[PDB]
């Protein structure tokens, strides 16, 4: 004849969270930047023998 | 940060 309760009464429990980041970063761009491929010297000939 | 900053004071409040 004995009944249950509707629900049990639970354990409640408190969450506590943390997340921490730092971010650092360089940049550098220094020199002179010259020309690597230019023109070379150049020769022809042209002739009609007839 | 600043002493008297208020992003200061949020910082203080973490990781309790």
């Amino acid at each position: 004849l004995a009944t249950p309760s509707p629900f049990d009464m639970e354990k409640m429990v408190w969450l506590d969270v943390n997340i921490l980041e730092i971010r650092k970063s360089v940049l550098e761009n220094f020199g002179v930047d010259w020309s690597k491929q230019i023109p070379g010297p150049f020769a022809a000939f042209g002739k009609d023998f007839v | 940060l600043p002493k008297g900053s208020t992003t200061r004071d949020a910082v203080d409040r973490t990781l309790g």
